[PDB]
């Protein structure tokens, strides 16, 4: 008679199949999915602070594009650009544009503060039918056109110390119309130039007078420039015509900011890691979705699937 | 696969083994039943969880980064921000195909290490009291009802008990 | 390795050996002789191949890419297109450095633990008409003619057959 | 009596030495070699599709430059510049070479489409001898030389529209005479100017009169510019003299073509991976021959050898 | 962990052994003992010297690079230096997790494995005259003297010389 | 009677706790540390050639600022840059100034060797109050201040071959007057211009007058250019004013040299890895000092500590 004792595992009906070392194609009796493969399709609204720029690119918020004015002196962690976005001011380019706009994603902040610029000689506050605000003729809110004054445009040497303990950011620009006739009719002489100057740094410009294809009937243009300006260091504006002059700085921040391009909407949820495809969970350590991320995110890989065996071999009867 | 219990000299696992990994079956005087091994099974559960805890709910945070997607035809400078990212999405794809392919292979030997240690105890327990018959299961050359097989799998089997009962039925001619 | 079988209880290999990889030599009344096993061979060849198949033949296409020599000194972006590809070899050659240790290291522990199979499978067939001499050699005590023992290399041996004879042998005085 | 049955395994009179986690020199049975360490020493021509540029740069055949009149409007996978390369037409810069030769080298074609321009008032199809084609002074033949008509140089305000599906781009130069008597004598005025823009670009260029070292007898020079025109958008070309004007535009692609410098012959054979030195067989995943590449290549490490073991360790007798 | 002896079915380590990892303790008509195994010590030893030896000592030079500080704020291209660096670093940080961690459970298994492969080869020099207690233990069925335990560590143990009395007492009833 | 053998392992009282693949904490009876965590705080002077700048950054002692004559010629394999280094000569600023301080670096040399140019019609050695050198006016050593001779500023064509087996590397600069009376006072004309140029290159640059915030006192300023000239390569300076003149040419090699910027004081004492904390010992094969290092390092990761096990799991009594 006596006994039988037998030793054993386990088995399931629906194993599935995992990698190894040794083995393409080895089934286990349970295993869990290491890439994140989707998203729920909306950018959540928590809890990163998030800044939809709707019509608006954060170029646009800045320079202060009327459609633009709701965003004054916002704050953002996330900055969100759409592909609809278009401009409707004055016609512009930025040299090193992508350089701007980053520097300004990264700082993460709109906070403008207005400064006494003395342009004494000339005509302020310059207006365009290009740039409509409340139905009338209006221009960039952060920057001063200057025109002539009683048909003369002194050389202008203005100055502004910075004797604050943080650093400012101005964004000025150079205005090149479309033919000498303009020219004359703004600044009553042929020829501007434009020196901005720090103790550290000179950027010279000289407008070009010429007429580009037209944008929104308009074939003119307006060159953007930067200058970042340290506690204990001063602005100096040099100019002879042709200058669009700012009406204070930017503050600039460090921290956590960025600015994401997408389309996805909104949505009142929370969710830590952001991709232009929409929010996705961060549980696991990999995800195809998008390599463009933004906070606690699973890395981006090529696979699709990449299955982590969480059982033994399945040996089934 | 390493040890050769699972998917070796363990014929094929048991689904009708629902609260364990690892177990017992016996056939006795009395019947035939089965019963879950919860030290093994735990230990096995114990050292999966580890890897889990080591891969999941453990994301890194980045904000500010470079631009992956261009509008323009820039050349050297969007060819070097192109290569930098591509070249860093190879490097952790490879971690990650790696990193299952090394896991899995360990979690196949672990629990079948698992399987072996559970075998390897029962048969030191049962000392001349049984004999292997190669293929997991023990030929007990005694009487062993269900409180002794009960013993047997809670550890506390006596084998004086049954030893010369045992060697008699052995031994024979 | 870690078994402890290869370069270890086996004091070495056998180069008479040449149509398989693991086997068994036996000396009995009829002669002594040799008989490859084919299932443990088999065994070993199939991992090592698995690996092979994910490292041979398997290369990823690059196309437009960023300059990786230089004839004019240029400074601040040169420095980086450098930097990024040294960076790049640097994690590539350790990937290929650490792979190659990994997996060997893997390979002789697989073929040790192939080794160590076959031999306890053998045991456990013979049951108590052999006994394991501590070098990969059983003695066997009982008559054992030629097909004997090739119902043991077949796993076709029956223990009971002999068990009688292999007992009065084994627990003579 | 009884038996005797031993169990073992084989070994082999010739093992190899491999690297293991535990020891840096181990004896297995048999490895295989997981680094690639050498070439045929040849480019074979085939699965890709080569152009070997002989003794012409991209940038050159892209010109036109008589010697590489042979290239016109050919595709390539790679392009394959030689180290003997020269140039033989007006010498001649290009700010940013090298992101102009890189984005036609990944466009992978020189398909050239003539455009009609409006010149009037300007003699057209200026030559040189700096740049002979078949015994003639000639130029660039994707460039047109244009000088003054009848002693007059009138200001030329010149339109392109793209009305196209796909992309244009445009290759143009600015002309720097080596003396005051020859920028009157080619454009009859002391003064040339440049600019051509799209709506969503300007790119102004003075002309900068003086002897720079002779070049082939020649003091002046050349420097090369372009511009992308998308659908929808208008080239627009402004000069008062000095203008290297483009005979039409380049069609734009995108897709897997590159380019690659290297003196090795063009073999009649078929590899999948090439390298400066010559195609590389690609069955081993990493290799020490170049770590420029093109195609389905082995990754580039710094061993010469990587050993991987294919069997167990081997313990002679 | 993964052969069950060290944390297993050896209940403890010794720390009154201070001259090897591994080793016999004994009790006979003459006393009790301890004595140290140094071949299995050395073999351990080696095993982790071979780790230490890729790790230790192996540093790779770099000279001129990229810079890693900025004193102004530029965008672009110091966006992009910036993630060069701190995607090298995190990639660096995680072939270092990774080598840790397994480095350190193979660790545990080789030593694992050294004290199993001891214990079996003691096992099987005994042939019939002990039997395993299940705690790395052996009972000894015959006198066995300082002598006689000596030959035991020493390898030259000749178990046919006790077998007569060892199987007297063994299956006695 | 009979006897008991029974088999074991050593253990600990005092064991350390270490990951792995399936625990994060488990003790073994020893480890050791991989990560690097400390620095002895000063930069040892040996084995690599070290050059401390103390008061000067690399571009003063490359320009020559007076209180930098003492590194004349000097080579190093690591120039270290200390934060208290400030400019006490003419008021400069440099273009890429990132550039020329790598490149420079990088070669590793001082070393400079002066050259006749041909300046008749000018005025040489131009010395200014803002550059004192033994309590006497001065200008930087390797630069020539040119200006007027008898009220005259001919347009100079100066030219200068490269006759040797090595590049020449050649720094010079462009002078911007504070005023138009400066302009002329100076050159003896209101606008100058310089053209410096090679067979493979041309740098023009437009003089750009203008007060710029004083710098110990001097609204002026002076841009530093550099042009490397290659063997069978030609030199050629044409200027009509405000040019700053090279005196040579600085040698340029290539080999293992760099720049770093610490303030940790150099000790007399031997260490391969340099950091900006310090040296550090280069047994362990990762750190956590600094991302920055020089040498024979071990590789900056994020972690403060990785212990290696070095011994079994401690199970004590
Ligand atoms: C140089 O050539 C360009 C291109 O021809 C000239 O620009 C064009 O000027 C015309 C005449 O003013 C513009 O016509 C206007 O079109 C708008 C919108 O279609 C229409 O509403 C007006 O009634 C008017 O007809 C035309 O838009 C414009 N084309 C482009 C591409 O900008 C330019 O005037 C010339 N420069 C000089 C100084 O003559
Ligand atoms: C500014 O200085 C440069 C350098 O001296 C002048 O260029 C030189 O001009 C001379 C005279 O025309 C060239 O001579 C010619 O050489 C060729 C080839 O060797 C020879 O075949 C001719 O018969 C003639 O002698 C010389 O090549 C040239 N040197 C260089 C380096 O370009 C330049 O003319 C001066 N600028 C002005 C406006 O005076
Ligand atoms: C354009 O505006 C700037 C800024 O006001 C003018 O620069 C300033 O010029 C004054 C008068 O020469 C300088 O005053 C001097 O200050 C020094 C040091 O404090 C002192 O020792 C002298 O006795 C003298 O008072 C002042 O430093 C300077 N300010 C700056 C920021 O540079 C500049 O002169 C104007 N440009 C023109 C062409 O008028
Ligand atoms: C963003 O711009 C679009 C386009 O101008 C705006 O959509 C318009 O909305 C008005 C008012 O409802 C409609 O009359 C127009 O027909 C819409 N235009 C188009 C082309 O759809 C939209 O309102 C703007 N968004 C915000 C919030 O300012
Ligand atoms: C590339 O240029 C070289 C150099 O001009 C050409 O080689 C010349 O060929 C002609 C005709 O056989 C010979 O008379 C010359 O002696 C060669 N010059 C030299 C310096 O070797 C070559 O033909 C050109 N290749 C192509 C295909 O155009
Ligand atoms: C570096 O510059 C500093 C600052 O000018 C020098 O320190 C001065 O040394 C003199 C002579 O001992 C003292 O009279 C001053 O009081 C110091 N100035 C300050 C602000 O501390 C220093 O000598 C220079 N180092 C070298 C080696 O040239
Ligand atoms: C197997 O099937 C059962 C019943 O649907 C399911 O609950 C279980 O999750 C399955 N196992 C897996 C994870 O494949
Ligand atoms: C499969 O494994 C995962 C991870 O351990 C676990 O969450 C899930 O419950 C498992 N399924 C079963 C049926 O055990
Ligand atoms: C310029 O416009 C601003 C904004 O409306 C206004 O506050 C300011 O008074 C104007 N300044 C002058 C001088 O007109
Ligand atoms: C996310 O968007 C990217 C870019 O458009 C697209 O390639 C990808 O398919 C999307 N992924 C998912 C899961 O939606
Ligand atoms: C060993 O030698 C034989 C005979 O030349 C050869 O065929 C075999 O490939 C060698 N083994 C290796 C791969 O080293
Ligand atoms: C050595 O291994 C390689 C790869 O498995 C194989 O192609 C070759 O035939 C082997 N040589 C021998 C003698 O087995
Ligand atoms: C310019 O030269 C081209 C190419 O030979 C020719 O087809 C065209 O007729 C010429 N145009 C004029 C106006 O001379
Ligand atoms: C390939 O060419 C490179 C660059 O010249 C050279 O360093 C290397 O030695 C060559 N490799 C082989 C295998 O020919
Ligand atoms: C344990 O303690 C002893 C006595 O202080 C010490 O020598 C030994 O290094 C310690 N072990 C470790 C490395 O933790
Ligand atoms: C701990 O391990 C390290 C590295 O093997 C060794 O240098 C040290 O002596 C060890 N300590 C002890 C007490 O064994
Ligand atoms: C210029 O100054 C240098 C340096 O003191 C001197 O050697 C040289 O003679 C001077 N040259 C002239 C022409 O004054
Ligand atoms: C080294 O200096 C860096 C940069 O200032 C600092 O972050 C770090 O704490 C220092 N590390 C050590 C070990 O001193």
């Amino acid at each position: 008679p006596g006994a039988t004792l037998c030793l054993g595992h386990h088995a399931v009906p629906n194993g599935t199949i995992v990698k190894t070392i040794t083995n393409d194609q080895i089934e286990v009796t349970n295993a869990t999915e290491l890439v994140q493969n989707s998203s729920i399709g909306e950018i959540c609204d928590s809890p990163h602070q998030i800044l939809d720029g709707e019509n608006c690119t954060l170029i646009d918020a800045l320079l202060g594009d009327p459609q633009c004015d709701g965003f004054q002196n916002k704050k953002w962690d996330l900055f969100v650009e759409r592909s609809k976005a278009y401009s409707n001011c004055y016609p512009y380019d930025v040299p090193d544009y992508a350089s701007l706009r980053s520097l300004v994603a990264s700082s993460g902040t709109l906070e403008f503060n207005n400064e006494s610029f003395n342009w004494t000689g000339v005509t302020q506050n310059g207006t365009s039918s290009a740039c409509i605000r409340r139905s009338n003729n209006s221009f960039f809110s952060r920057l001063n056109w200057l025109t002539h004054l009683n048909f003369k445009y002194p050389a202008l040497n203005v100055t502004m110390p910075n004797n604050e303990q943080f650093d400012k950011l101005y964004i000025w620009g150079v205005h090149h119309p479309g033919t000498d006739k303009d020219q004359i009719f703004l600044y009553a002489q042929s020829s501007g130039r434009i020196t901005v100057s720090t103790k550290r740094s000179q950027q010279a410009v000289i407008p070009n007078i010429g007429s580009r294809p037209r944008i929104r009937n308009i074939p003119s243009r307006i060159s953007i420039y930067w200058t970042i300006v340290k506690p204990g260091d001063i602005l100096l504006i040099n100019s002879t015509g042709n200058l669009i002059a700012p009406r204070g700085y930017f503050k600039i921040r460090s921290g956590k900011s960025s600015i994401m391009r997408s389309d996805a909407p909104i949505g009142k949820c929370n969710s830590e890691c952001i991709t232009p495809n929409g929010s996705i969970p961060n549980d696991k350590p990999f995800q195809n979705v998008n390599r463009i991320t933004y906070g606690a995110c699973p890395r981006y890989v090529k696979q699709s699937t990449l299955k982590l065996a969480t059982g033994m071999r399945n040996v089934p009867e | 696969g390493i040890f050769g219990a699972i998917a070796g000299f363990i014929e094929n696992g048991w689904e009708g083994m629902v609260d364990g990994w690892y177990g017992f079956r016996h056939q006795n005087s009395e019947g035939r039943g089965q019963a879950a091994d919860l030290k093994s099974t735990q230990a096995a559960i114990d050292q999966i969880n580890g890897k889990l805890n080591r891969l999941i709910g453990k994301t890194n945070e980045k904000f500010h980064q470079i631009e992956k997607e261009f509008s323009e035809v820039e050349g050297r400078i969007q060819d070097l921000e192109k290569y930098v990212e591509d070249t860093k999405i190879d490097l952790w794809s490879y971690n990650a195909e790696l990193l299952v392919a090394l896991e899995n292979q360990h979690t196949i030997d672990l629990t079948d290490s698992e399987m072996n240690k559970l075998f390897e105890k029962t048969k030191k327990q049962l000392r001349e009291n049984a004999e292997d018959m190669g293929n997991g299961c023990f030929k007990i050359y005694h009487k062993c009802d269900n409180a002794c097989i009960g013993s047997i799998r809670n550890g506390t089997y006596d084998h004086d008990v049954y030893r010369d009962e045992a060697l008699n039925n052995r031994f024979q001619i």
